[PDB]
RNA sequence: UUUGCUCCACACAAUAUAGAUGGAUACGAAUAAGGCGUCCUUGUGGCGUCGCUGAACCAUAGCAGGCUAGCAACGGUGCACUUGGCGGAAAGGCCUUGGGUGCUUGCUGGCGAAUUGCAAUGUCAUUUUGCGUGGGGAUAAAUCAUUUGUAUACGACUUAGA
RNA sequence: GCAGUCAAGCGUUCAUAGCGACAUUGCUUUUUGAUUCUUCGAUGUCGGCUCUUCCUAUCAUACCGAAGCAGAAUUCGGUAA
RNA sequence: AGAACUGGCGAUGCGGGAUGAACCGAACGUAGAGUUAAGGUGCCGGAAUACACGCUCAUCAGACACCACAAAAGGUGUUAG
RNA sequence: GGCCAGCAUCAGUUUUGGUGGCAGGAUAAAUCCAUAGGAAUGUAGCUUGCCUCGGUAAGUAUUAUAGCCUGUG
């Protein structure tokens, strides 16, 4: 659709966000994912906490270096869920992965760029209301991630600025509407009506 | 954490400048010569760097160096190093350090008597070492063929790999250690019989 | 079998003005005010008049319906807590070593400080919660009295103290020592 | 200090609630909820629009804020009588929803030429509004 | 087994020289086609009479359309079913608009709640419950209460593109 | 070591491309609830309104977009200059000022287009590099060998030397 | 070898604190058997020494529930490698 | 370990069962276009994040024949009888 | 007439749509119309008891100031 798709992670389901991201990549669609720390996983926090520790215990016995690597950060968790959906050892595999970029919080470029959502991964649309689920941030911070507080902090500060930007825009689009209204009832306006506009 | 500026003093002791080189004698000693210019203009560009620090900067450290010439050592080439600054406020912190550019700081202004301090240093070296002294492994019995400062079983059959846990001959010494709780019994003073 | 609608009533007295947006509940009456967060629950509130509020659950399961009443319950207690208020009484119990209870404060604290429990050279402490206030009773021996607008904040502060004097390593039927919640009620009397 | 309890005021399944059928031979047509079968099925009838009396799953229909007098389980003729009586059609007609659906239907039916002239018009509008938007 | 039709089937025991005109028996049979429904007929008959398809004949097979296809009805339903451990009789009540609809959901409900596949179920009787308050099972009474209405809270639009630009709204 | 380095500029030349072909079009939060407008007592406030998809919004006509005239506007936009200010999460971008200049399809005119032959992507992007020219700027070091021993199997480490 | 279910009994009294007959359902693969699939142009035996790591059906240590737990001691159970 | 009848493997690739002598499907000259079998269709990965009714929330859920195990016995979890 | 294409008309194979005429059946079943009878998740009216001048409630009341059900045609 567009050269880059920035996805606001907040309110999405890891494995469903993953699954759609994978495909997009494999079809040429560069993606960047933001706020991976506001990502969800079905199931109570504790469950996924244990699920994570299960992953934790697997290591190359003779050398825990060569063995499986346990990335704690929400984006990195995400990549795992995603990478596992890509034949990432083909060249085609590596190729696709590279159009992808995951991020806790929303850092520059992307903040001023617009972000979208993936309805078929949107928790509030998918999960049966009543079911329990998990945020990535709390999970990750629970298994070592060192940076929840800073991201929250930087973001609140981002959110301040952006909420100005909006009010300022909302202000302008009131005028624009006001301008448009005086042009209502003109010949040209009735014409465009007539043609569906 | 990321470093976002370093602001430097104007005049730099040769002693430190020496640390910025591998071949002092031959070299034209041009280190920091352009940087010192940045002072000439009123102050202009150094202020904004200090300024920059103040506006951002969650922590502030100072670059100090040792006066190795006041020391019986032959080594001449001083030791430069960052020290975090823990007194009040970011701003006052960089105010402080700007005040101490070129100016000199005293031991007794950091340590008091009977204070518990820790010591961070690179351990004495010993080079290549047998398993027996490097790991404090039992001596093998005297009767044994092919040597006895060894470990008899380097591993069971599976996992079919020597493992990261078992002891092996290797380097010993020249290790970093942060060792703690050393109480200060004297804070000496040089100008003092 | 998914019940098509079941609802409850939350009665409102001549002193208070409960207000609820999203599912944030503010109850405000003579004794102050409490608020409590219900978002976790999926019920629908409905004013009918300044003395009545309905809360209901559409097409719900057993577990859902079952949480309907406990919301009526929870919100009720905010209303009474802000009208009558709550007052939990505990009375010390000891068969030799006089449990000695005091209130202390490090860094603007208020701590319930228990000394000599079964003699323990150890000095037990329990923070006083905010909302809850504590009079050692005149006229009644070894009685401690906790009181506030939040049932849940006085009951918990009570239970913190009662527990901190659990007995280890003894037959706890013969060693009945402790501080025990001895009466639960309201602050305003006649009722 | 009155009380202020939100609302959350849903459209309801009930006899005489009009629904827009969303897929099927009918689809796009309105119709009325007659009887009510279970939590997921309802009996509909939309005489004025051609849609056959039928059972249908609520999931295939979208509720509209429109309602009228309908005897529960009232047969097709009765349905038609009441409906015209209630003038539901021009009611829905006048709504934004319907006016919106109408719009995109027109947009969709434009000639390439018509399309080209839509542009010339937008340029024209755009000129005097961007002007307006700069004199106050 | 599929989407049902309801058939009358009439079979009758090949005549014999000494007994021409045998007795003629009918069964209403729910099945998705006549090849199945005839088969079911012979199934149940051999469970009641000395016969087998071999020695009998079908006389007629006819589909029986719902009398009032767009009228809502409360059905009582009577099933003999087989479980893993033993066999069981059962009474369910189904509310829909044709007997054929109702037999379709029954078969599902039995599959879902009791893990009863089609082979293991006998429909014993399906009959329209005339007077309400002869409706017994509550999950049906629920839908007979005057001036009844209900919301369908938490709406979910099926997105048609992978990406949305809004952020949705389960309002309704 | 044969006039080498660097930044800006254009020029030639190579070499490429995980895949331009109107526009990645910025609140936040909730979803058993919200956006917007308006009003007020500025609140968990009143009143109006919207959703049911971006099927939108913006842009879009001119030799792949030529050469030209005029009118009505005083608007829009590209460009290089300039004013004041914001942005350190990877700020490397955003906003505001003022004159200059181009274009304007807002409207009305004059010319041009063919033969690329009935289609042939019919070439309009952006990567890195090399070589001259001249518009600014800048004039180091590391290695060997020698040497110390806070180091060392050899390399490595750590000193020292106009 | 280890762990259950039923509960007649045992335990002054009292089935189940702690035990538990007659039965009966299991698990385990450091017992021994049964098998003979791989190795007979060769996979170095028993034990000890040394050293690492793993299992838990936990002997100790941490925190707990139970007792035919007064105290002390002990026993049963849980989270625990 | 040993018989009966057939079909197979051995002697046989090809599609499916991730993997695999014997299961499912189907038996091979070189190829084009079509349709399928067994088995599939969120992503890996061709192919509906299809439709429909229920059920199920597991602090070691479950997830498709051969097949890569679980039983007696219990539950005031929930479902229908 | 060497190479490679484009389109047209056809042929073999095939895939995917639009549309016309018929035959069955309870000569579909329904809706619809007519007609008889009925009931309640009882419409009008009536009664009665509170209730800010009617609205509620609980009684009668079978088409009235809604309608539905069943059979027959
Ligand atoms: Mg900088
Ligand atoms: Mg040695
Ligand atoms: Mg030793
Ligand atoms: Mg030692
Ligand atoms: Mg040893
Ligand atoms: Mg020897
Ligand atoms: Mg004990
Ligand atoms: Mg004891
Ligand atoms: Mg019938
Ligand atoms: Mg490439
Ligand atoms: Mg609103
Ligand atoms: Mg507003
Ligand atoms: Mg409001
Ligand atoms: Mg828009
Ligand atoms: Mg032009
Ligand atoms: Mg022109
Ligand atoms: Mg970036
Ligand atoms: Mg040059
Ligand atoms: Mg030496
Ligand atoms: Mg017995
Ligand atoms: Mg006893
Ligand atoms: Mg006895
Ligand atoms: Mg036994
Ligand atoms: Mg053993
Ligand atoms: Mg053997
Ligand atoms: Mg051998
Ligand atoms: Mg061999
Ligand atoms: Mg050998
Ligand atoms: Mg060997
Ligand atoms: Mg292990
Ligand atoms: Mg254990
Ligand atoms: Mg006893
Ligand atoms: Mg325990
Ligand atoms: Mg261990
Ligand atoms: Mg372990
Ligand atoms: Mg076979
Ligand atoms: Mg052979
Ligand atoms: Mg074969
Ligand atoms: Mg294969
Ligand atoms: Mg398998
Ligand atoms: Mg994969
Ligand atoms: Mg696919
Ligand atoms: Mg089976
Ligand atoms: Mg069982
Ligand atoms: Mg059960
Ligand atoms: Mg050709
Ligand atoms: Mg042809
Ligand atoms: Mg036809
Ligand atoms: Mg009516």
């Amino acid at each position: 659709v567009e050269p880059v798709v920035v996805i606001d992670g907040k309110g999405h389901l890891v494995g469903r966000l993953a699954s759609v991201v994978a495909k997009q990549l494999l079809n040429g669609q560069k993606i960047v994912v933001v706020r991976a720390e506001e990502l969800n996983i079905s199931g109570e926090f504790f469950r996924n906490k244990l699920k994570y520790h299960d992953f934790l215990r697997k290591a190359t016995a003779f050398n825990k270096t060569r063995g499986p690597f346990h990335f704690r950060a929400p984006s990195r968790i995400f990549y795992k869920a995603l990478r596992g959906m890509v034949s990432h050892k083909t060249a085609r595999g590596k190729a696709a992965l590279e159009r992808l970029k995951v991020f806790e919080g929303i850092p520059p470029p992307y903040d001023k760029k617009k972000r979208v959502v993936v309805p078929q991964a949107l928790r509030v649309l998918r999960l049966k209301p009543g079911r329990k689920y998990t945020t990535l941030g709390k999970l990750s911070t629970s298994v070592g991630w060192k940076y929840e507080d800073v991201v929250a902090k930087l973001e609140a500060k981002r959110k301040v600025s952006s909420a100005e930007y909006y009010a300022k825009k909302r202000a302008f689009t009131k005028k624009v509407a006001s301008a448009n209204a005086t042009a209502a009832e003109s010949d040209v306006a009735k014409q465009l009506a007539a043609l569906g506009y | 954490l990321r470093s976002l500026t370093t602001v430097w003093a104007e005049h730099l002791s040769d002693e430190v400048k020496r640390r910025f080189y591998k071949n002092w004698y031959k070299s034209k000693k041009k280190a920091f010569t352009k940087y010192s210019a940045k002072y000439a203009q009123d102050g202009a560009g150094i202020e904004r760097e200090l300024a920059r620090i103040k506006k951002y900067a969650s922590v502030v450290r100072v670059l100090v160096h040792t006066q190795i010439r006041k020391t019986p050592l032959a080594q001449k080439k001083a030791h430069l190093a960052e020290i975090q600054l823990n007194g009040g406020s970011i701003s006052e912190k960089v105010d402080w350090a700007r005040e101490h550019f070129e100016k000199t700081v005293a031991v007794d202004s950091v340590f008091e008597q009977n204070e518990m301090i820790d010591a961070i240093a690179v351990t004495k070296g010993h080079g290549f070492e047998g398993v027996t002294h490097r790991w404090g492994t039992k001596k093998l019995p005297r009767k044994t063929h092919r040597g006895l400062r060894k470990v008899a079983c380097i591993g069971a059959w599976h996992p079919a790999h020597v493992m990261w846990s078992v002891a092996r001959a290797g380097q010993r010494g020249y290790h970093s250690r942060t060792s703690i709780n050393h109480k200060i019994y004297r804070v000496g003073k040089g100008d003092d019989e | 079998m998914k019940y098509i609608q079941t609802e409850q009533q939350i009665e409102v007295p001549e002193g208070v003005t409960v207000s609820i947006k999203s599912r944030i509940v503010k109850v405000v009456g003579p004794r102050g005010t409490l608020t409590k967060n219900l978002k976790h629950i999926d019920v629908t509130f409905t004013k009918v008049n300044n003395q009545l509020i309905k809360v209901a659950v559409h097409n719900g399961g057993r577990k859902h319906v079952a949480a309907l009443r406990t919301v009526k319950s929870l919100v009720d207690n905010m209303i009474t807590g802000v009208t009558k208020g709550y007052k939990y009484k505990m009375r010390y119990v000891y068969a030799h070593f006089p449990i000695n209870v005091n209130i202390v404060e490090k860094d603007g604290a208020k701590f319930i400080e228990v000394r000599n429990f079964l003699g323990d050279k150890k000095i037990r402490n329990v923070p006083v919660r905010d909302g809850v206030t504590i009079e050692f009773s005149t006229n009644v021996k070894d009685e401690i009295v906790l009181s506030g607008n939040s049932v849940e904040d006085v009951s918990q502060n009570a239970a913190d103290l009662q527990q901190i004097c659990r007995v280890r390593n003894k037959d706890i039927r013969k060693f009945l020592d402790g501080i025990y919640v001895s009466h639960k009620g309201f602050i305003t009397e006649d009722l | 200090t009155d009380s202020i309890v939100k609302a959350s005021n849903w459209r309801l399944v009930e006899v005489g609630r009009v629904v827009l059928i969303k897929k099927g031979q009918s689809a796009g047509k309105l119709a009325a909820i007659v009887e009510i079968i279970d939590q997921k099925k309802v009996l509909i009838d939309g005489p004025k629009a051609g849609v056959p009396r039928q059972a249908i799953n609520l999931g295939q229909v979208v509720l509209t804020p429109l309602t009228f007098a309908l005897p529960r389980g009232a047969r097709t003729a009765t349905v038609s009588k009441k409906w015209a009586a209630a003038a539901v059609c021009e009611k829905w007609a006048a709504s934004s929803w319907a006016k919106k659906i109408a719009q995109r239907e027109r947009r969709a039916a434009l000639t390439d030429f018509e399309r080209f002239q839509v542009m010339v018009l937008r340029k024209q509008k755009r000129y005097t509004v961007k002007k307006a938007l700069a004199k106050a | 087994m599929a989407h049902f039709k309801e058939y009358q089937v009439i079979g009758r025991r090949l005549p014999t020289e000494s007994v021409p005109e045998p007795k003629l028996f009918r069964m209403r049979i729910f099945a998705s086609n006549e090849v199945i429904a005839k088969s079911r007929y012979w199934y149940f008959l051999q469970k009641l009479h000395k016969v087998k398809k071999a020695s009998g004949e079908i006389v007629s097979i006819n589909q029986i359309n719902e009398a009032h296809p767009t009228k809502v009805k409360n059905f009582g339903v009577w099933v003999r079913y087989d479980s893993r451990s033993g066999t069981h009789n059962m009474y369910k009540e189904i509310r829909d608009v044709s007997r054929v609809a109702a037999v379709e959901t029954l078969y599902q409900d039995m599959a879902a709640r009791h893990r009863a596949r089609f082979r293991s179920i006998h429909i014993l009787k399906v009959a329209e419950i005339e007077k309400t308050a002869d409706v017994k099972r509550q999950y049906v009474k629920q839908f007979l209460t005057k001036d009844l209405k209900f919301p369908l809270p938490h709406r979910v639009q099926k997105s048609t593109k992978t990406f949305s630009y809004k952020r949705p709204s389960t309002f309704y």
